[PDB]
């Protein structure tokens, strides 16, 4: 068997300086568009017909600001294709209605699937198990239901995040305002597992590094370690001890160690996915009931929940009339929600 | 040997099942003081006037609070920096009504966790080891320190220090947004990446290592019997898991030394985290996130929005409505 | 190049440094060469402060940290400080940058053209980290050197001048100091006061009398001190308390550099009087209390009456009781009673702010006074949009006061962390095991499980 | 090493630079024209600074129709005189 | 949209009278304005007594009118209560009370004019954001 | 309030007297190798 798909395989998966193989056909030219999508779009393209927004160097936003943002809300959820009946393919009046958006979140999606099939291509050739690929499920739970399901839950693209810094703070405020996404407990699991897992990562490094063996004159030691070695490089018996005197308990299982290393983050990120499908539909924890009855009932009553709740409304007067440009609102001064002299 | 020297003995001792050192002489009982209080607060204490307005805010189980509501309330602005012990009180139930707790539990925790660090250090040495895994939990107890007393002492009182509960918290964080524009701040963005980047390395490092096992189990055990506590010999192959991850980028964007490997684990959370204590310890001198508000114009001078003039309507939202019945003048100047 | 590289010396370029620990020669230069750049940094900033004053601005609107530092000392300002005469800033940045050069070139010389060890050149020059007298010994030729200084202080104050005065009888003027503090109750009690609200501890020094009798008690103990070190050798139980070693002495002197470096940034952030508002701008709570006397002024012009005005809570709109019962400024101000300033102390009674004073004898100055610092308040972006995080660009404002606190947070923190790194790493090489674990002596090995 | 010519070895020889002294300044010059001459604005649709508005206008001009919001932006552009 | 010579002509005098200022002119308007004057006036508003702000209908009916650049230049000079009642130098920073005011002792009548000039013309660009507050920022 | 507030005292400073008589004992020779560090 050395037909042309045998030779392809052969040229694909060359041991060069960068790896191509099947993968790549896949992988390269999406992840290329896509940042090269952005680039462009955050450098020359404005926000202006579908935000009323300047979103570009171009225009005088800096590094912080520009992005390129969602289509307007009269788009819905159109695929927006360049050759599309919105666009008609006019490039022009494409990246004027938003265009880029989409086929930066698209482009991006297909690489992120050309990289984890990356990841497993690459396992199976150099002969390990393909636990990196599986823990890179969570970056794509995290974007597909962040980036896609949560839109299409709601009205439109419009209410995607935007790419861009300032933009994506934005999105978090929003949240926090609408959705009282701080109270779900799918994202306080996504807290702890992020938190936990740079917990993590700051105490193993500093605990390999500090029970070291010395294998070399060197007071600079880096030096002394070959990767050919067969002996562990720090005591784990040391640093047991270490930590079960200090903290009351401490691994004494290496593998299972790495092990958790990975699940602690990777499971974090997958709860957050959930409780963002469930944003999508608005199905929020946005309330607890028996606190709004006994509220309602006693003018005295007050906790860090109802303070909370006065903050979003805050935000959801304040933000929406310019936020939310479609819906033309209009808010008289003597309707907005504000405390004393503020 | 004398009763002293025996002592001596006893506490910096290395067969003790808990260390305890002369860091953890102080550590123990103060630790033990704030949790005690903690708990007990936590449950049972009465309604706390934060703000000195005669507006008592409701923190405790018993007193209508749940796990995500409850908290332990900070102390009363009209106390702001005085020191209010209990025997400075008059009486407990004027103790508590003022948020004599939060108080006690905060001081407490600060010198208990700062000797924490110290006992860190102290075990290190008793052991041989090397000793820089107390500057690792500097991160995180700077952070501690941050919300709980240079913030406060940067704004004038404790009642604006971070609330023990999970819902305070987000208090905290929403008037933070307010008043500092944190988002907009690079010493918080650095902690974004310090964190972001911690959980990334985390599951990376988690996943190569996991999968680079070297095969010593049958399919019907587990694979984490492969490894004895002690062996001389390294668990996995990093030659093989560098020339995956060495492939999975390129060669020279992968590690191949696990001391620089490891090193790199514990500094890139580490000094991130440095840098988002800083930022809140920083805005509370308030020298605030960048502001470019209104900074994009048009040729006749209308003004442009950016996506940093929607940040600031949300933080306006959050302005005028935070602590609603406390200002009687135009400026919220702390 | 003798220890010029990773084989010979055991350090990676990185800590390239630490090659010098037992080079004297070379060490010496490093350390003259770095005092040369601070003492450039004063004079070149000096002078580029200077080509960027106006002087009819306030120094605090104009981005200024050391001329306020001169203004201070009573060169070139008069009453109010307002400024009569540029010519000493012009003198003191020029004085440092000349200096900055010889710096360095003593510097530049030691560290790369002499003697690389000073010990087989001179026994005076030459030491021993491990030398306990000697170490003793250049430690009081320094806190001689330092009491000269404090002294320098107290003669500017008594003979040269005296200091800028923001407390002076009829409004702020510089004043010579004749009587200076020198009562040891009045001086150390400075020192026994709690740190927190309404106390203060040293922060809380409040007149140039204790100031200047202080700088007289610290010039004489550290002149007798730097003696006793000189004509001593440490003691017993102080030898067997301490690591004696070059990186020992380092990580102790930058716990010391951590502690002012805190301390620096409480004064600068609640003092006012060695930080005069004038040059610096005001306090976070004096422009807090400021907002509450301006308002008070406003609507008692109008015709309220501010004494029985009830807020929306009940307590006083505009003056309340503080928990002990002193009459104070209400709204969240509350918070900041303990503040103590020029503007506001003639509307001081025994029992606090007083009523009669406050209808009748506010004068026009105190209304502009509290305007200014209202509207000068310490609160702005990191690119110097002055006021609060929602307010609108046109003014370029960040107070000198947030400058300075932040900033020398910042650095106290990373000494504190210095502190422990160089701390933790001298105990394990006095030691020997600062490069890791003996693999054929490791400790835990031969101690019994824990269980 | 997997063949190809290593960096250090091509970015410090001389022909690079006789190369690339001139490839990278004239891309940087193209550039420049991009945005200099104005085509930037053209390509993209981007608004110069004095045609966000009309002289009297103070509404945003936002696309309300999905399948005629070409010819809704076109009208946009026309009302800029 | 531009920033026309219609734009930048505002009324002299309470006669009818318009002048017509230059684009330079503005642009020192704004520079004086913000030197001399948005320390409180940021935005058209006025920190330390909110109830009086720049919009040109408030100064429309001040007393004297102050809605022109005499109006504007005279406050400057002279700065009364809204009433025309009181005279306010020893509180209001202007020429007269240079000598408290520090700022005011480089402001030559032709800076007088340019801070009268941006005062008029702000609103037109900005409308209700001039003298607005946080509302419509 | 009094015999609280004296009882605190005393409490505190007997741990703090631990803590530096402690650490004036002889610290540098607590390790596990070289200990004459005086
Ligand atoms: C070995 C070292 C010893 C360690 C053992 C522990 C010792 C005890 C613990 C101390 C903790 C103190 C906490 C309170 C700090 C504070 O409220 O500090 C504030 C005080 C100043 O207090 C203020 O001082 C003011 C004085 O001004 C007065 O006087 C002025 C005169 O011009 C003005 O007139 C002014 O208007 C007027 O009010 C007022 O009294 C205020 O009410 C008052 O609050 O600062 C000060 O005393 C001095 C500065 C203290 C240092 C700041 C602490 C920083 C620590 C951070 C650690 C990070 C660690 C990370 C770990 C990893
Ligand atoms: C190779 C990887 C790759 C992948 C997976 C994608 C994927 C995508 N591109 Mg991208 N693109 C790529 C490379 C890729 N692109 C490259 C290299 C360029 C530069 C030329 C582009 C330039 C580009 C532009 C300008 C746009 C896209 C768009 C898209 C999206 C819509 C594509 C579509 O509908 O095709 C439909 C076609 C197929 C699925 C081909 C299938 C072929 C079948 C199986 C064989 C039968 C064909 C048949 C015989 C032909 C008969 C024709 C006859 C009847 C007339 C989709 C996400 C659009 C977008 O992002 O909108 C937001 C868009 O506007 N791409
Ligand atoms: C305050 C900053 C500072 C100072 C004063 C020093 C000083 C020193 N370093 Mg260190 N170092 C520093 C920061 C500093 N370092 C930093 C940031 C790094 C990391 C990059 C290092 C990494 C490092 C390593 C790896 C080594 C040193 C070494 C040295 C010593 C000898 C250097 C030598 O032989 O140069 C030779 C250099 C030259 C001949 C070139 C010219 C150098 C001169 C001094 C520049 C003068 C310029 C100035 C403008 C002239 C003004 C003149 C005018 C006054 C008339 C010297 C005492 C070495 C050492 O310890 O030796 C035992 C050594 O191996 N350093
Ligand atoms: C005590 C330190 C200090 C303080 C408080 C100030 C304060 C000020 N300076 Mg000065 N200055 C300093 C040192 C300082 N400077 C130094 C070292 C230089 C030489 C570079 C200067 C040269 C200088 C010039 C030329 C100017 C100023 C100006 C100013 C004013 C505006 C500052 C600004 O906009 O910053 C912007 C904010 C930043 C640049 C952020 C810096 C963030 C740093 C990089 C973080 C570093 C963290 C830590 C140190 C790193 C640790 C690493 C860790 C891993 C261990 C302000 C009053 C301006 C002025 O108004 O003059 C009238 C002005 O034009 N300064
Ligand atoms: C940290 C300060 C310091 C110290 C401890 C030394 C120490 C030394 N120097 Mg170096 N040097 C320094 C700074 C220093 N130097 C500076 C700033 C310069 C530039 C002028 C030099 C330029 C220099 C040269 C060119 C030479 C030395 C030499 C020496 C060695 C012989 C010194 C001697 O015998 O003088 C004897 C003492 C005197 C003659 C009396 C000095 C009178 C002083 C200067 C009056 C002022 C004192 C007052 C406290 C100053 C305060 C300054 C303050 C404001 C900063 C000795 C190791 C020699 C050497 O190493 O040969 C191998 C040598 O040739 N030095
Ligand atoms: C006890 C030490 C001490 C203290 C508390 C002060 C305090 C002050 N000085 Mg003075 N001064 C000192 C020593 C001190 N000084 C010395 C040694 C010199 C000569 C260099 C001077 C020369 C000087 C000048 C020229 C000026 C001042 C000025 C000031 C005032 C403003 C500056 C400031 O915020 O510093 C804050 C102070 C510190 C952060 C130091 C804290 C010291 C702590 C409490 C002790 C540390 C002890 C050490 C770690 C222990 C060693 C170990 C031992 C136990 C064995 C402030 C009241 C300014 C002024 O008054 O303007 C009118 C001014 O212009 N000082
Ligand atoms: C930079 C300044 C400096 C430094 C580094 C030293 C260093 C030293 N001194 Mg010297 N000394 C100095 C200035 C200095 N001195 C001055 C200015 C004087 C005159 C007052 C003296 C008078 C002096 C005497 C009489 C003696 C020393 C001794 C010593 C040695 C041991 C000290 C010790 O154990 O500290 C640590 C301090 C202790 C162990 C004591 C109690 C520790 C508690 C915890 C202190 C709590 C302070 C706490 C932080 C509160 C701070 C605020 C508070 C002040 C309100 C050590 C070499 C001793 C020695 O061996 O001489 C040969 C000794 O007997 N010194
Ligand atoms: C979209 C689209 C497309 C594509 C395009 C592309 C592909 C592009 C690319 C583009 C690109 C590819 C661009 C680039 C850019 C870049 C830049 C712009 C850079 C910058 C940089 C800087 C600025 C730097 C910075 C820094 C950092 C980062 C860190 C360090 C420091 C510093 C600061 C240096 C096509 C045609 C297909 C189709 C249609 C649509
Ligand atoms: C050792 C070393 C080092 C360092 C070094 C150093 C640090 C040095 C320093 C140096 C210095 C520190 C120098 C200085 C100099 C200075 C000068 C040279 C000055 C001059 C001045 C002048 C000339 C003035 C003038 C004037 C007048 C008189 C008047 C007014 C105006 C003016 C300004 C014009 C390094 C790191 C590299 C590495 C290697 C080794
Ligand atoms: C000038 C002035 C003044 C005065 C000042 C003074 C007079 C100061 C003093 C100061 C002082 C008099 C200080 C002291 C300090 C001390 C210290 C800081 C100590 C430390 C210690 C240590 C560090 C130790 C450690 C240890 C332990 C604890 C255990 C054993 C081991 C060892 C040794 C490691 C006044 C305020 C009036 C006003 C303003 C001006
Ligand atoms: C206010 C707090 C108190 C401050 C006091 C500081 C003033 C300076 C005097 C400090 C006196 C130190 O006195 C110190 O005490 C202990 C107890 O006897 C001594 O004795 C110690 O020696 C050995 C050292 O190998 C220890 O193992 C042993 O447990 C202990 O007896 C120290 O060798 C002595 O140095
Ligand atoms: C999917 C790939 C389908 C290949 S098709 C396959 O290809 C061989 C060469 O590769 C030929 O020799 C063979 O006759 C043909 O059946
Ligand atoms: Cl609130
Ligand atoms: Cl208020
Ligand atoms: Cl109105
Ligand atoms: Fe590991």
């Amino acid at each position: 068997e050395r037909g042309w798909f045998d030779i392809l395989d052969d040229w694909l998966k060359r041991d060069r300086f960068v790896f191509v193989g099947w993968s790549g056909i896949l992988l390269f030219p999406c992840a290329y568009l896509a940042l090269g999508g952005w680039l462009t779009g955050t450098t020359f393209v404005t926000s202006w017909y579908t935000h009323g927004l300047a979103s570009s160097y171009l225009e005088g936003c800096n590094f912080l600001t520009v992005a390129v943002s969602t289509p307007a809300n009269s788009m819905g959820h159109s695929l927006l294709l360049l050759w599309g009946p919105e666009a008609q393919g006019d490039f022009t009046r494409w990246c004027q209605l938003g265009g880029l958006w989409t086929f930066i979140a698209l482009h991006g999606a297909f690489g992120l699937i050309g990289f984890m099939l990356r990841q497993f291509e690459i396992a199976r050739l150099v002969g390990v198990r393909p636990y990196n690929a599986i823990a890179f499920s969570a970056p794509i739970a995290v974007f597909v239901s962040v980036f896609l399901i949560y839109p299409l839950g709601q009205s439109s693209w419009f209410f995607a995040p935007s790419f861009g810094v300032a933009a994506i703070f934005r999105f978090l405020l929003f949240f926090q305002g609408f959705h009282n996404w701080t109270l779900n407990p799918f994202h306080m699991m996504g807290v702890a597992g992020v938190l936990g897992g740079a917990l993590l990562c700051a105490i193993h490094g500093a605990t390999v590094e500090n029970t070291l063996f010395q294998d070399g004159e060197g007071a600079s030691t880096f030096r002394a370690f070959n990767p050919t070695q067969a002996e562990e490089t720090y005591s784990m018996v040391t640093a047991n001890r270490f930590w079960s005197q200090i903290f009351g308990i401490a691994f004494s299982n290496k593998r299972w160690l790495h092990f958790f290393m990975l699940f602690v983050p990777v499971t974090g990120l997958w709860m957050s996915a959930i409780g963002v499908v469930g944003l999508a539909l608005n199905l929020r924890s946005y309330d607890f009931i028996s606190q709004e009855i006994r509220a309602a009932e006693d003018p005295e009553f007050e906790t860090f929940y109802t303070k909370n709740l006065l903050l979003n409304e805050g935000i959801r007067a304040w933000m929406a009339p310019q936020d939310q440009p479609h819906e033309n609102f209009v808010f008289p001064e003597e309707v907005l929600p504000r405390g004393n002299a503020l | 040997a004398n009763l002293w020297e025996r002592f001596c003995n006893w506490v910096t001792s290395t067969d003790n099942r808990l260390y305890v050192g002369w860091f953890g002489v102080i550590m123990i009982p103060t630790l033990l003081a704030a949790t005690i209080c903690f708990v007990i607060a936590f449950i049972a204490a009465p309604p706390v006037d934060i703000d000195g307005i005669r507006e008592p805010v409701s923190g405790s189980l018993l007193y209508g609070n749940n796990i995500i509501t409850g908290a332990v309330v900070p102390s009363s602005n009209a106390i702001g920096l005085h020191f209010y012990p209990i025997w400075e009180a008059a009486s407990l139930d004027e103790w508590l009504y003022n948020g004599g707790p939060y108080q006690l539990i905060i001081f407490h925790f600060l010198l208990g966790a700062s000797c924490y660090m110290g006992r860190q250090w102290e075990l290190s040495y008793r052991l041989g080891m090397r000793p820089w895994i107390c500057v690792a939990y500097s991160a995180p107890l700077a952070s501690a320190f941050a919300v709980f007393l240079i913030y406060p002492i940067g704004q004038g009182s404790f009642s604006d220090g971070m609330p023990l509960g999970i819902s305070g918290t987000f208090n905290f964080m929403i008037v933070f947004q307010a008043e500092h524009n944190i988002l907009m701040h690079p010493f918080h963005q650095l902690g974004v990446a310090g964190v972001f980047g911690g959980a990334l390395f985390c599951a990376m490092h988690g996943s190569l290592v996991t999968s680079s096992l070297i095969r010593e189990t049958t399919e019907t055990e587990s694979a984490n019997y492969g490894y004895k506590f002690g062996q001389e010999e390294e668990t996995y192959n990093i030659v093989a898991a560098h020339g995956y991850f060495g492939r999975l980028i390129f060669q020279y964007a992968s590690f191949n030394n696990s001391r620089s490997l490891h090193f790199f684990l514990a500094a890139w959370p580490v000094v991130g985290v440095w840098f988002a204590a800083l930022g809140i310890s920083t805005m509370a001198f308030n020298l605030n996130g960048f502001n470019f508000n209104h900074s994009v114009i048009d040729a006749k001078g209308n003004v442009i929005n950016t996506w940093a003039d929607i940040i600031n309507r949300a933080n306006l939202g959050m302005e005028v409505m935070h602590e609603r019945n406390a200002h009687n003048f135009p400026l919220d100047l702390a | 190049a003798t220890n010029r590289d990773q084989e010979s010396s055991g350090f990676a370029w990185w800590a390239g440094n630490a090659r010098l620990i037992n080079l004297s020669g070379k060490l010496l230069g490093a350390h003259v060469a770095h005092a040369g750049l601070i003492v450039f940094w004063a004079g070149a900033m000096t002078l580029f402060e200077l080509a960027h004053f106006i002087p009819e601005k306030p120094m605090y609107e104009q981005g200024l940290i050391l001329i306020p530092h001169i203004a201070t000392l009573g060169w070139g300002v008069g009453p109010g400080g307002e400024v009569v005469d540029t010519f000493p800033f012009f003198v003191v940045g020029v004085v440092h940058l000349i200096s900055s050069a010889v710096l360095g070139f003593g510097g530049v010389y030691h560290a790369i053209r002499g003697p690389e060890t000073l010990e087989e050149y001179s026994s005076f020059f030459g030491y021993d980290w491990k030398d306990k007298n000697k170490m003793t010994t250049i430690l009081g030729f320094h806190l001689i050197v330092l009491g000269i200084g404090a002294l320098l202080l107290v003669a500017k104050a008594m003979f040269f001048g005296g200091l800028y005065d923001t407390w002076a009888p009829g409004g702020g003027d510089v004043r010579v100091i004749t009587n200076p503090t020198l009562d040891p109750r009045v001086i150390f009690g400075y020192l026994l006061k709690s740190p927190f609200g309404g106390e203060g501890w040293i922060v809380s020094v409040n007149n140039l009398e204790d100031v200047v009798g202080g700088h007289i008690w610290i010039g004489l103990i550290c002149i007798a001190g730097g003696i006793w070190h000189i004509l001593t050798t440490p003691f017993g139980w102080a030898r067997r308390a301490f690591i004696w070693s070059g990186e020992a002495y380092l990580s102790y002197s930058l716990g010391a550099l951590s502690m002012m470096g805190f301390i620096a940034t409480c004064f600068v952030w609640f003092n006012n009087t060695v930080y005069p508002s004038e040059f610096y701008g005001p306090t976070g709570p004096e422009a807090s209390q400021a907002q509450a006397m301006t308002f008070l002024i406003r609507d008692q012009k109008l015709g309220a009456n501010v004494g029985s005005a009830q807020g929306p809570t009940g307590l006083g709109k505009y003056l309340m009781r503080s928990p002990t019962g002193e009459i104070i400024f209400g709204g969240e101000t509350m918070r900041f009673w303990d503040f103590r300033g020029p503007w506001l102390e003639p509307l001081r009674g025994p029992n606090g702010l007083d009523l009669n004073k406050i209808k009748n004898d506010i004068q026009p100055w105190q209304e502009r006074r509290a305007a200014e610092y209202m509207t000068h308040a310490p609160l702005g972006s990191l690119n110097s949009v002055g006021g609060v995080a929602t307010e609108i660009n046109s003014v370029n404002f960040v107070s000198p006061r947030s400058w300075l606190a932040t900033s020398h947070f910042v650095l106290a923190f990373f000494f504190l962390v210095g502190h422990l790194w160089h701390a933790g790493r001298a105990r394990a090489a006095a030691a020997g095991f600062e490069k890791g674990i003996d693999r054929e002596s490791e400790p835990v090995l031969s101690m019994p499980s824990l269980d | 090493t997997t063949g190809e010519r290593p960096f250090s070895d091509i970015i410090t020889s001389v022909r690079y630079w006789v190369i690339h002294s001139i490839t990278i300044p004239a891309l940087f010059i193209a550039g420049w024209l991009f945005v200099s001459t104005g085509l930037a604005y053209d390509v993209f649709g981007t608004p110069r600074p004095d045609s966000y508005y009309a002289q009297e206008q103070r509404s945003i001009p936002l696309v309300t129709d999905r399948f005629e919001a070409k010819q809704q932006v076109e009208t946009f552009l026309e009302q800029l005189k | 949209a531009e920033l026309t010579p219609e734009v930048l002509t505002v009324p002299l005098n309470s006669e009818g009278k318009t002048i017509t200022l230059t684009e330079k002119q503005y642009l020192e308007g704004k520079r004086l304005f913000q030197y001399a004057c948005a320390s409180c006036h940021v935005g058209g508003i006025t920190k330390t007594n909110p109830s009086l702000d720049l919009r040109t209908e408030t100064l429309a009916l001040a007393t004297p009118p102050r809605d022109n650049i005499e109006g504007l230049v005279d406050y400057m000079k002279n700065p009364t209560t809204y009433d025309g009642e009181q005279e306010i130098a020893e509180v209001h920073p202007s020429l007269r009370s240079a000598d408290i005011f520090p700022k005011m002792r480089n402001l030559t009548e032709k800076d007088l004019v340019a801070i009268a000039g941006h005062i008029l013309v702000e609103p037109k660009i900005l409308g209700d954001k001039w003298g607005g507050g946080k509302v419509y920022y | 309030m009094e015999t609280l507030k004296i009882t605190v005292y005393i409490v505190v400073t007997f741990f703090v007297l631990l803590f530096v008589f402690g650490f004036l004992s002889g610290d540098p020779a607590r390790n596990p190798k070289r200990k004459d560090l005086e």
